[PDB]
Parts: C-alpha cells; structure tokens; sequence
C-alpha cells in the first residue's frame, strides 16, 4: 500500500 | 482563502527532532486538502474503524531512501489500515500538481479511488507516480526532519528506528 | 564473600505521542543472574551494535503487543512487530531456571517461542499468571510506575493488538 | 503470536 517505485 | 498550514512533532528512536510544516494547496485540491488538514486537528472524532480519526501518534511506517517516507496510518499503525474523512475510501480528486520535487506530500493509496488516510512525502523528483497519487501540498519547514526519517529507512521501506508523530495539528 | 545489590533499570514511556513517566525495575540477579544481565545490557545499550547490524538497546522499542488483564511485551528491537529481537548472547539463549513463580502482577518476564528460545522480547504481567510457570523465565519486577504499566495495559485489545503506540523512549540503568 | 499465550 502507497507508491510504488518505478 | 488562505492555504492551511499544518505541522507534525516527530521524535525519531525516542528523540524529540524538531516540527514538520506543511501548507496544503486547498486552491487546487479542496476535498483532499480538507481530509489531510482535519486529520492533523482530530476535530472530526471516532472513525467506522472505532478509533480517533487523528495522526497523533502515528508512525512513518515506510521509509525508502531516495524515493519518499509514508505514514498515516492510525488504525493499525502498520499500512495495512487508515481511514478518511469521507469513508474508508475517497475518489482521486485530480492530477494536477506533479510530482516534479522533493517535499510533495501525496496520497498513498493501492489504485484509482482509493485515497484513505496515508500519506507520503517525496525526498525525490518522482515522476512515475503522476497521475496515479494527488499531490496536495507541501514541506515548508523542517525539510531536514524529512531526511531525518528518510535516513532510517531501507529499499524495502522497513524502518529501522520508529519515527512518530507525537503531536500535530493546525497553524491558525 | 558477595553481596552485589539487585541492578535497577528504567524506562521512559510516551503513549500516543505523550510523555507519561518512568517504570523502574529491580532484576533478580540473585537468581538468574544470566537472564538478568542481559536485560540490564539492553536497558544500557553498552553492548553496542548487534548481529542484526542494529543497536542492542531497548530505547525507541515499543510495547507491541498489549493483552488487557493479561501482560504488556516489548523489547523487538530489530523489526519493532514481534518477530525480531536478539539477546547479547546470540539470536537466542537457553532457560536458565524457573525459579521464581508468576504469581503476582507486575513479574518482568521472559516472552519465547517455546524451550530455550529467549531473546530480548520480554513482557511485564498485570495479573497472576500461574499457567506459564515452567515455560517463561521470570526475571525481575516492577518497584516504580506500575500505573504506567496499567496505562499501556489499558491500550490493548484481546488480540494483542494495540490501539495506541506506546513507546520506550530512553531507557538505562540506575547506578 | 511469539511471546506468552
């Protein structure tokens, strides 16, 4: 849960 | 109007650090504005989870160095849980705002219209994430407390020393 | 002849942000003195960095699973969920004895996973609590700040989980 | 789950 890296 | 202003104390491994100062862009996302602000008071009172609807006492429990920290999470302290002002859920308001600079506060959340309680705050320009989370303010003061709990975190965004708001509220 | 005192420890306590006193302990080194001495160390700290490459010390730990009329536990220094934790001895340590009983609130006590499984993961009873006489080593006892002891205690639900985060947020010895 | 039961 929350951003995920990319 | 006015931009709110909010502020977080935190204490890192028990240790008074200093304030977080946010000012949220009330002009350009309202709804999700409001959420975070009344978050900060508790003035909205017991949540559906029965618990304060308030970030006191919460903790950054996902830190990653080089990306954001996060927290926001008052119901099981752990992100698995939080609750809005609108309900467990609350819609994407807009995409306006990017994420183009460390010190964004943006919605967590684990798709489109899922906005709860949790939050993060960039340390990075992350561009990836634009139109996927609402950027609704700012650090204005204690950038530094940012990186405080940034330095705590690792790559898969365990802390490794608890980083708590110990009391938060309004600037008015 | 020998005739060292008990060892006296602390810890400060904040629940939910708020800073609500001081809990002493007194540690029967009389008794289990092994025991003992590793949660004096880990009250001080002096032991430094441990094998989880994190410091072998109980400040900023939280109490992270709270049973209402049951116990308080802490001491998850390095993953601060239940799972983590090392003693100065290694990742684990054997029981020393089962000497002294569970028979009144306040016993500081060893938390395991079964024989020979201590850590730095302990709990502190708020009742009588006869039924883990023989599996968890008691080790001292609160002499200062039982009612904080009851303020955590008054965090808890029936599965442990806590409703607010309560914190050690310094801890040492008295010397 | 660790700890007393």
């Amino acid at each position: 849960y929350g951003p995920k890296w990319n | 109007l006015k931009r709110p202003k909010t502020f977080f104390d935190i204490s890192i491994r028990g240790d008074k650090v200093g304030k977080i100062v946010f000012e949220l862009f009330n002009d350009i996302v309202p709804k999700t504005a409001e959420n975070f602000r009344a978050l900060c008071t508790g003035e909205k009172g017991i949540g559906k989870s029965g618990m304060p609807l308030s970030y006191k006492g919460t903790m950054f429990h996902r830190i990653i160095p080089q990306f954001m920290i996060q927290g926001g999470d008052f119901t099981r302290f752990n992100g698995t849980g939080g609750e809005s002002i609108y309900g467990m859920k609350f819609d994407d308001e807009n995409f306006k705002v990017k994420h183009d600079k460390p010190g964004l506060l943006s919605m967590a959340n684990a798709g489109p219209n899922t906005n709860g309680s949790q939050f993060f705050i960039t340390t990075v320009e992350t561009p990836w994430l634009d139109g996927h989370h609402c950027v609704f303010g700012q650090v204005i003061e204690g950038m530094d407390i940012v990186k405080q709990i940034e330095s705590c975190g690792t790559e898969s965004g365990r802390p490794r020393a608890m980083c708590m708001v110990t009391d938060c509220g309004e600037m008015k």
